[PDB]
RNA sequence: CAGCGAAGGAUUUGGUGGAUUACUAGCUAAUAGCAAUCUA
């Protein structure tokens, strides 16, 4: 479903998929773009780093990408995308039902196939314009022509002429005339891959059995057969830098470098990439260069580089061993727990089912990295424990971070599946810490936390009992022994003041640190299954196991809140930072979000994969969530914080929804208010002839006024005159141009009474009035008993007294506050 | 309570890129550090942004919507911002050094000008969310041979007129498809040729050269292309052009030199109207509003801005900081006004509603080191290295007295009794602490019993015994008044820096050296309690040491601390890129601010980066020094949860704001912001003043408070318990300061001690920040406006009751 | 080699030296055991750092203290002066330091004269 | 119901300590024979000037407390007994004699009356403290005074004077030892049984206070 | 300025109308701030 | 001496590769050509 607070952002953590890459050359630069489930990635080649995303994502999962110069052809369900720079410059859709296999590009000609063996090419409609937008012809190859299709390309110097590779038969065309011209010979077994040579007019083609038959298709024979035992043959490429070398990669996880000038294997390589995710999908050579790329199903991407030889003599016939170089990976199955590293979301940890542990990094995604699980050796003379071969840790459950003393001891804890104790690992230096803390009662560890100083390591066991470790010397401390079944959720204050132990008995227990006994305890009517304590604002938030989220505030014990409403067991939550907001997901696919204060929910999101994990970042801007399947971590970017959101209880006035509230004008006409804006108005007014004075280097509103005056009400004119600038208003103010009759001055003077009549803006309506009596009182006292203007200031003083509770107010509240804050 | 968001900058008005005005003439956007500050000119008002770059920055532009903001700094890491949202929207690096970006007039492509290449790209939406790579480009032009140095626009967008350090300035047309009406270029300047402009129409093209000269190329014949009309002149001698600007329509030229000099013009006519200076270094960057009206010139060196009104010539705001010297900082003991005393000895009067100075001080000849305020806010001390500690009045905005010693040496910390009767300096060379009375000049006394120089002093505000922290790793406790002149030590374990003792008058915190601070009760001498400080300062690693970042001990400690105003938490910041706040019960950190991540300053990163290393030294320490990163003293505001520190970019200031938190307090599962709201339709007014309080959101007290009428105000008021009076009475302080409803709050201070004024009386440390927030308020807004209410009373009076007719 | 720590301990003119290293839990001064230490009237004041803080802190850990010079009284300030900050300065580099201030934390609770000394007097009035 | 393991091997160290040794370290109790709680100063008015919160283990601490003003009214009573008990010029110094004669003393003050000596010296103190006198006025040099109160430091101080002068005088040419005379005269001031020398002599000056009132 | 740059450790930085004077005292618009008895 | 302890344990040190700033592709005469070539 679409969203109203979360938008989703990009899937980061994620390499390769197994589909098979293409490259592209720009200059002397190489690109690769490489499939990532429905998106697709373009990384460079020399530093390997990500360069281009798609800008959004597929409708179907990509099935087959190539690359032509600037352009990435991206091919899904039904249609072939032309991308330039990760942004889709044109759609081509098929004209059909059926799904499209494979695609080349050359010269004009695209050339598409569907998995029904019908081949529609296309055709740039300028022979100078950058891609094929026009579709030309549609070819379709026939159960007598050949088998079912499995490549197809245009080999080299071949004049507007392709070649389709079946499963048991080569087939060429002219695709100008749509005719085909020369059916290959039989071929008595399935073969699998196809790839041209850098040598005249002849393609490799690998089968199902492990032979290589290099067929010439000018002479329309074979020239030579490579034998191998037993191998699915996947991949393969030739070598282009002068020394021919052919490169095949058999699913099996291999890669064997044959030489072809006198037919021998230069070197094996076993085992590179795992062997049960499709082993070597797509293994290259960089055409001039002497690197291989290759890339597995395992989401993992690699670079060999031949060195020169080290006969200056032979040279050719010795070649040294394939080095690795860069590579770029993730873990290869979809990740069990996910925290955030730092504050400043940069650092994102990982632990999959793959057990492996990695830090991604979601600023710049050539910084994510392994963690390595290398052992520091015990110092007391003890032996390394565990086997002797070197396998990956067993299963991680949970983890804690406290980035407060990083790497000067060690820095983070973790929970290992089914595992009788938890070791504990380094952030800052990356790799497994020194201790393994453990807990004394063969319980298996289910809940790890730690506190916010960085010392004091806390580890829940199975049979309910909390052991609590240093984490500058991996020594115990003390037991805390309360619970009788596992406890599930540790948590400890900010100030190191109070804990909070949770068990799946239902008992919340509040202990106190430096005093060990307990405080209190809480009996809930469930079983829970997971806490997160806000450390900020001492809410909790649980699980249970009546699908509650059952939020209880760690001082006086009660339970604050209780957000109903799911359908199956929560998996996970995190507290916004700011504490207002919980996000939950659960097994009903879904993935709500709690207004704490109101208890509402307020969206819910219905996402097609139960999301496993869900963690905000330490700042209010990331939602990262893990689901059941994808090998990646799909982050998440909340809107809320650019724009303000409703808070409405949905299921599938606006100031408390929108959470603002603005102030009202005055409360009634009985109050006094002060003009609405800054308080800095009334010094400028009254000091702005010496403000200028200073500063210096060494009509409209008559026609409102006697408008106002004959309709007998001033508001207009006074909404005309309070908003506009000081020097303005001193400046109109000044001239008011009375010379016998004083009309205007006794307008004036009745509309700053009109003014300050409706008790509003009175601070306004008082400087006007002094300024009008330094503007021109001069002659207000001259022709004073004028009966007109005396008339006006009796009646402007008879409401001028009201204003005397003012001062009344405000020097009896000074005071009484000098009195109350000295004696 | 405790999470102090980066709320603004105060000193340093304009260091280092280009002034800009918004769209409507109410805002102005200097490019201050590695962030952006923001001056509200109208609303008296300021900000800066939270956001920081990694070098100082160098562009700034934001579209005429006023809706986001780009900033770009020395290597091009372009960070671009929601401006109605103050958040970070996409970080970008443009691959080489900018020098100018321009948003559109129509506000859907900016350019920018990176090296000698031009690049338009179109910008992203507000409204449209978050992308991955938001940017898309339009077209990239390289006709120059040397760097760009300024850009402009048509009025329309259309055309876009570069000009470069290469001779030349040439014009482009942004589509593909209008390269015939403008391809061409402009030669003919001697040098540097910075300023290039369409006119109100497009047919003029005025430009300007680097040695004063103004060429106007028009369209005209002997088909016929561009010939040049006039070459006017400047004719100012050493003073080469540095930034020029054009307004279009009021057709405004506007010109700042070399010499540390302006002059504005009418062009078209080419007439001087203003010829002016603002001292003697450059005007580095001018920048106009789009109305006309103001100008604003920044000069870097001496750090100034001036927005200036040409046409009533009366200046907007004028302003100058500082940089890396901010020795020492204090509040007014009303927390509105600042003053920063700075090395090169002036004391700057900072105001915190708006973000300007309104005094200096330029007295003291050499450095000025510690400050503080005594005698009911207004009389504040400073102590110089002049050998001068002298007073200042901050009413008449005078120096009044000045003490010295007998021999002119230089002072290094000061303390004054809270009854203004006595004023205390220590120094570095004499091992005394100096007595003065204040009331008559004179010295009073030397009072002697260290051994090393005098760290740090204080005297304590309620029992007025005095507390100095030594070198000789010892405080010293002095009872001076009252026939006895009494001393006592106590010794600890290091050498001392940074003594701060609590409000109450009962402890005191100490900073010894060894990365660890105590407290110590001061009836007694016994120790209660202290904090391992050093395994939580990140100390950064500096640009030409040759020791890791860990064995590293130059900043492993701190050199200034301040409790809090409830005697609760102790914040702390060293000549270290941290500042620290601790609470003293539990004795724990809380929260670690850094304050700078960006390189330019030394001390900043504990990890440098490897590529820089060579063979022989690194390849920052190749000239074409570098100031370190310091917190020299840090105040906790009186009249906030807020706080200042004074580090080398000038005042950081950080704040709560309780608007974006849930930080409840003791709520169930009734009380709920709908009950509240329905509780005072059906009114009961204190239960949904209770029932507001339990949820803490200040949105919901804004609505109670104003719903409540005023004919029970005294009956809630009375009824109110005793556990939320510090709540409500520092509530109607931070409300009332910048409210409207003057006597509807106070009404309501009136009612609350009125009914609750004992309850206060025993407990005047529970609500000290509380009812100091309220007496601003009263001194400082209700006061004034009575001052001329009643001037206007006693006016008419006179020119009623008086007579005359000559 | 074997992880130790020397501290010192000073009442009037009393020194007390304190070698701690990790060993099983024996407290020696000058070859006597701690129980035998005149004048047997402050044996406490010398038990008092081995006994505010719980004698398990000591079980992995064994103390030499050399005295010289000074009374009875002096020696046996100096002697629980020398022990507490031998204690403390072994578990400030060797293990905890967490433990170490709490340590320090229970040490300067009940006198602090027990972890620094005050030297500097008299006063001329 | 709850438990908090903190020791997870017991005590055994290489120097074998003694067993009441390692029973007094759960918790502090004077000459490791007598609790400082459970005592409390019966009397108001003298609770924060007689120290009982601060639990110690011989009544011989170094501390500071004649530097400043009130300061002395900060060290426990236990040793604030003891220093006025050592004031004579016979014996000026002997502070270990002065502690090990009332540890003797509240040893036998505890075999006769078992409660806690300690709760018996500090009502000993609340009941002997004088709570007026006079002053020598001038009046023309006459035979002139004037009754006025008693600070409660002053209070304290007086009583523990008198207190260690009574057992003095009253031990001076006697069999008994100053221990055992402390320890009874200590007793009937805890009963206040207008016996012993320091309820005699507060009741005569708050006597003669009356009288001169 | 020279000598005590180069004895210290944190780093140091060193006709028309008007020069504009922009470090001005004595403002909050105030014209006679002398004392009465100054007068 | 002990114990820890899955077909070895524990150290010294070089080289390469990845980070150490926030990931929009190369070149040029740049609204285009190149990437096999800017020449007629």
């Amino acid at each position: 479903k679409n969203s109203k607070i979360f938008s989703p952002f990009r899937i980061i953590g994620n390499v390769s998929n197994g589909v098979p890459f293409a490259t592209g050359t720009l200059g002397s630069t190489f690109y690769i773009v490489t499939c990532v489930g429905k998106t697709f990635q373009i990384y460079d080649a020399n530093t390997l780093h990500l360069l281009f995303v798609s800008e959004k994502e597929t409708p179907s999962s990509i099935v087959a990408l190539s690359a032509h110069f600037h352009y990435v052809y991206a091919a899904y369900e039904n249609k072939v995308g032309i991308y330039k720079r990760g942004i889709e410059e044109h759609l081509l859709e098929l004209e059909t039902d059926a799904n499209v296999e494979h695609l080349c590009i050359f010269g004009d000609y695209l050339c598409a196939s569907t998995d029904d063996n019908s081949i529609f090419i296309y055709k740039k409609s300028d022979p100078q314009d950058k891609y094929p937008s026009e579709f030309y012809t549609k070819l379709t190859v026939t159960e007598i022509q050949g088998g079912e299709i499995v490549s197809l390309q245009h080999l080299a110097t071949y004049l507007n002429k392709l070649t389709v590779v079946t499963k048991s038969n080569v087939l060429l065309f002219n695709v100008r005339t749509g005719k085909l011209v020369f059916t290959s010979n039989e071929f008595p077994d399935q073969i699998t891959t196809a790839e041209p040579a850098p040598v005249l007019d002849i393609i490799a083609l690998g089968t199902v059995t492990g032979e290589v038959i290099m067929f010439n298709m000018r002479k329309g024979k074979r020239i030579r057969t490579i034998k191998i035992p037993q191998s699915r043959i996947s991949s393969l490429s030739f070598r282009t830098d002068g020394s021919s070398h052919l490169s095949v990669g058999t699913s099996s996880g291999d890669l064997i470098f044959y030489d072809l000038d006198r037919r021998s294997r230069i070197h094996v390589l076993k085992n590179i990439h795992r062997e049960s995710y499709g082993g070597v999908t797509q293994a290259t050579f960089l055409n001039g260069q002497p690197i291989i790329v290759t890339s597995g199903g395992d989401n993992s991407l690699k670079e060999y580089v031949f060195d020169p030889s080290l006969s200056q003599g032979s040279g050719d016939v010795v070649v040294q061993p394939p080095r690795y170089l860069r590579s770029r990976g993730g873990h290869s199955q979809p990740p069990s727990y996910i925290a955030f590293a730092d504050s400043q979301s940069h650092f994102m940890l990982s632990a999959s089912k793959d057990r492996s542990l990695w830090s991604f990094s979601l600023r710049k995604d050539a910084q994510s990295q392994e963690m390595s699980q290398r052992l520091h050796k015990k110092q007391d003379g003890g032996r390394v424990g565990g086997s002797t071969i070197k396998s990956k840790f067993p299963e991680i459950v949970a983890l804690a971070i406290e980035n407060a003393r990083i790497g000067e001891w060690e820095n983070i804890i973790t929970a290992h599946k089914d595992e009788k104790f938890a070791r504990t690992w380094d952030m800052r230096n990356k790799r497994v810490g020194r201790w393994t803390f453990d807990t004394t009662d063969d319980g298996f560890v289910k809940s790890v936390a730690m506190s916010q100083c960085g010392n004091f390591g806390f580890i829940g066991s199975s049979n309910g009992s909390i052991t609590i470790y240093n984490m500058q010397s991996g020594i115990l401390r003390k037991k805390y022994k309360l619970h009788k079944r596992a406890v599930t959720g540790i948590s400890l204050d900010g100030m190191n003041r109070k804990m909070v132990s949770c068990g799946l008995d239902g008992i919340v227990g509040f202990y106190d640190f430096n005093k060990s006994t307990l405080l209190g305890k809480l009996k809930l009517d469930a079983p829970i299954t997971a806490m997160v304590y806000h450390r900020s604002s001492d809410l909790f938030a649980l699980a249970l196991d009546d699908l509650s989220i059952v939020v209880i505030d760690a001082v006086t014990q009660r339970v604050v809140r209780q957000l109903w409403g799911h359908s199956n067991r929560i998996t996970a939550f995190d507290f916004s930072p700011e504490g207002r907001w919980i996000v939950s997901a659960s097994l009903d696919s879904t993935i709500r979000t709690w207004d704490l204060p109101t208890g509402g929910c307020i969206d819910g999101i219905i996402v097609d994969n139960v999301a496993t994990n869900v963690k905000f970042s330490p700042n209010g801007d990331l939602l990262a969530t893990t689901h059941v399947t994808g090998n990646g971590i799909c982050i998440w970017t909340n809107r809320a914080q650019f724009k303000t959101v409703s808070t409405r209880t949905i299921d599938e006035l606006n100031d408390i929804d929108f959470n603002t509230y603005t102030s009202l004008e005055q409360i009634d006409k009985e109050l006094l208010t002060l003009s609405i804006g800054p308080r800095s108005k009334m010094n400028t007014l009254l000091h702005l002839d010496v403000i200028r004075k200073r500063s210096k280097p060494k009509s409209h509103f008559t026609k409102q006024l006697r408008e106002g005056s004959q309709s007998k009400d001033y508001s207009s004119l006074l909404a005309t005159l309070i908003n506009f600038s000081p020097a303005a208003v001193d400046l109109e103010i000044r001239s008011l141009n009375s010379f016998e009759p004083f009309d205007e001055i006794v307008w004036f003077i009745d509309a700053l009474t009109q003014g300050l009549k409706s008790n509003k803006n009175f601070e306004l309506y008082e400087t006007f009035m002094s300024l009008l009596f330094k503007a021109h009182g001069d002659v207000i006292h001259a022709n004073n008993k004028n009966q007109d203007i005396a008339s006006a200031l009796q009646n402007w003083e008879d409401v001028h007294k009201k204003e005397d509770r003012l001062d009344d107010l405000v020097k009896f509240c000074m005071g009484v506050a000098a009195f109350v804050t000295t004696a | 309570k405790s999470d102090f968001k980066f709320s603004n900058l105060l000193g340093t008005v304009y260091r280092q890129g280009n002034i800009t005005f918004s769209d409507d003439g109410k805002q102005l956007l200097s490019p201050v550090g590695n962030r952006v500050s923001v001056f509200d000119l109208i609303n008296n008002k300021s900000f800066t942004f939270e956001y920081e770059h990694r070098k100082n920055i160098a562009a700034i532009d934001l579209n005429k919507q006023g809706t986001l903001l780009i900033s770009i700094d020395e290597d091009g890491r372009a960070i671009l911002v929601n401006f109605k949202a103050r958040n970070v929207l996409h970080h970008f690096n443009f691959k080489e050094k900018c020098s100018a970006v321009k948003f559109s007039p129509d506000g859907r492509l900016f350019a920018l000008a990176s090296g000698r290449f031009l690049q338009i790209w179109k910008t992203p939406d507000v409204n449209k969310d978050r992308q991955f790579a938001p940017f898309v480009r339009h077209r990239v032009h390289a006709g120059h041979f040397q760097d760009i140095t300024s850009l402009t626009w048509s009025q329309d967008s259309r055309f876009i007129l570069t000009t470069s350090k290469d001779l030349s300035a040439k014009i482009w047309s942004v589509d593909s498809e209008e390269k015939n009406l403008a391809a061409t270029t402009f030669n003919g300047h001697r040098d540097y040729v910075m300023g290039a402009f369409f006119s109100h129409d497009q047919e003029k093209i005025y430009t300007v050269s680097k040695d004063g000269a103004v060429f106007v190329w028009e369209f005209t014949k002997r088909k016929y292309s561009w010939r040049i009309t006039k070459k006017h002149f400047f004719y100012a001698n050493q003073a080469k052009v540095k930034c020029v600007t054009f307004h279009p329509a009021t057709r405004l030229l506007a010109v700042g030199f070399t010499s540390g000099e302006f002059r504005l013009y009418d062009l078209p006519d080419f007439t001087l109207i203003q010829q002016l200076s603002m001292g003697q270094n450059p005007v580095n960057t001018v920048s106009v509003n789009q109305t006309g009206e103001w100008l604003a010139f920044g000069s870097s060196k001496l750090g100034q801005l001036l927005v200036y009104e040409w046409q009533s010539e009366s200046y907007i705001l004028k302003q100058q900081g500082h940089f890396d010297s901010t020795n020492s900082l204090a509040y007014s003991p009303d927390g509105s006004r600042v003053v920063t005393a700075s090395e090169d000895g002036k004391i700057k009067v900072w105001d915190i509603t708006s973000g300007f100075c309104l005094a200096t001080f330029e007295e003291h000849t050499s450095s000025v080191t510690a400050v503080q305020f005594a005698k009911r806010g207004q009389v504040m001390f400073s102590s110089s290295l002049d050998g001068t500690v002298r007073a200042w009045d901050l009413i008449r905005y005078r120096n009044f007295r000045t003490f010295t010693g007998t021999e002119r040496i230089q002072f290094n910390c000061l303390a004054v009794d809270p009854s203004g009767e006595v004023v205390c300096a220590g120094s570095l060379d004499n091992f005394d602490i100096h007595v003065w009375s204040v009331q008559t000049g004179q010295l009073l006394d030397a009072l002697s019993g260290h051994e090393g120089p005098v760290s740090c002093l204080s005297f304590s505000q309620e029992n007025s015994v005095l507390a100095s922290a030594s070198w000789d790793k010892t405080i010293r406790i002095w009872s001076i008044f009252g026939r006895s002149q009494q001393v006592e030590p106590i010794e600890v374990y290091s050498d001392v820096l940074a003594l701060s003792m609590r409000p109450d008058g009962k402890e005191v915190a100490v900073s010894t050296l060894k990365g660890q601070i105590s407290i110590f009760n001061i009836e007694d001498a016994k120790q209660v309690g202290n904090i391992d400080c050093r395994k939580d300062i990140i100390s950064g690693r500096f640009n030409q040491d040759r020791f890791t970042a860990k064995n590293s001990e130059r900043s492993k400690f701190f050199t200034t601390i301040h409790y809090s105003f409830d005697g609760m938490a102790i914040v702390a910041g060293g000549n270290n890129n941290s500042i620290c706040l601790y609470d003293v019960p539990n004795e724990v950190l809380l929260k670690r601010f850094i304050v700078s991540r960006n390189m330019a300053l030394n001390g900043t990163l504990e990890f440098l980066n490897s590529k820089k290393m060579t063979e022989a030294g690194s390849l920052d320490l190749i000239d074409d020094m570098r100031p370190e990163v310091r917190v020299t003293s840090v105040q906790f505001s009186p009249t906030a949860n807020a706080f200042a520190a004074a580090s080398t970019e000038g005042l950081l200031i950080y704040s709560t704001n309780d608007t974006i938190l849930f930080d409840p307090f003791d709520l169930d599962v009734d009380v709920t912001p709908h009950s509240t709201v329905e509780a005072l339709r059906e009114k009961q007014f204190l239960n949904a003043l209770v029932m507001a309080f339990r949820l803490n959101e200040e949105y919901l007290i804004n609505k109670v408070y104003e719903a409540i009428p005023i004919k029970e105000i005294p009956l809630v008021a009375s009824n109110i318990p005793a556990i939320y009076l510090p709540r409500i009475l520092k509530f109607i302080g931070d409300f009332a300061i910048e409210s409207q409803h003057i006597e509807f709050n106070l009404i309501w201070i009136k009612a609350l001690l009125s009914a609750s004024g004992g309850y206060i009386n025993e407990h005047k440390y529970l609500f000290s920040t509380a009812m100091r927030s309220i007496q601003r308020f009263i001194v400082r807004v209700a006061k004034e406006v009575v001052n001329t209410t009643t001037d206007n009373k006693y006016t008419y009076r006179f020119l009623v009751s008086t007579d005359g007719s000559m | 080699a074997v992880p130790s720590v020397q501290t010192f301990g000073k009442k009037k003119s009393a020194t007390a030296v304190a070698h701690v290293k990790a060993g099983k839990g024996l407290i020696k001064v000058n070859g006597s055991p701690i129980t035998l230490v005149e004048p047997e009237i402050l044996r406490f004041k010398v038990y008092e750092p081995l006994l505010l803080v719980g004698l398990d802190k000591f079980s992995n850990i064994d103390i030499r203290v050399r005295v010289t010079g000074g009374g009875h009284v002096s020696q046996v300030y100096a002697i629980r002066q020398a022990i507490a900050k031998g204690l403390v300065a072994y578990h400030q580099k060797y293990v905890d330091e967490q433990s170490k201030n709490e340590l320090k934390k229970a040490f300067t609770s009940y006198d602090r004269t027990l972890l620094i000394a005050d030297s500097r007097r008299p006063e001329p009035k | 119901d709850f438990e908090v393991v903190e020791e997870f091997t017991p005590v055994v160290l290489a120097t074998p300590i003694p067993e009441e040794v390692q029973q007094a370290q759960t918790e502090i109790k004077l000459f490791n024979k007598w609790s400082f709680e459970e005592v409390e100063v019966k009397d108001a008015s003298l609770v924060d000037y007689v120290q009982v919160r601060q639990p110690i283990f011989v009544a011989h601490t170094a501390g500071r407390y004649a530097n400043k003003r009130f300061r002395k009214a900060q060290c426990p009573i236990i040793e604030r007994l003891t220093n006025s008990l050592m004031m004579n010029g016979r014996n000026n110094g002997k502070k270990l004699k002065a502690v090990r004669i009332i540890k003797h003393t509240l040893d036998i003050i505890n075999v006769l009356t078992d409660q806690n000596p300690i709760q018996v010296v500090v009502d000993a103190i609340t009941n002997t403290g004088p709570r007026e006198d006079t002053t020598r006025v001038g009046g023309g040099g006459a035979a002139r005074r004037q009754a006025v109160d008693v600070s409660p430091l002053r209070r304290v101080n007086q009583a523990i004077a008198l207190l260690t002068i009574g057992a003095r005088e009253a031990a001076f040419r006697n069999i008994k030892t100053i221990a055992e005379t402390l320890a009874e005269e200590l007793i009937n001031a805890a009963k206040g049984s207008s016996t012993s020398y320091a309820i005699k002599k507060k009741d005569e000056l708050e006597r003669v206070a009356k009288s001169n009132r | 300025y020279k000598l005590d740059v180069l004895s210290s450790v944190h780093f140091v930085p060193k006709t028309p109308t008007i020069s504009m004077e922009d470090a001005q005292p004595l403002y909050m618009s105030n014209a006679s701030s002398l004392a009465p008895q100054e007068i």
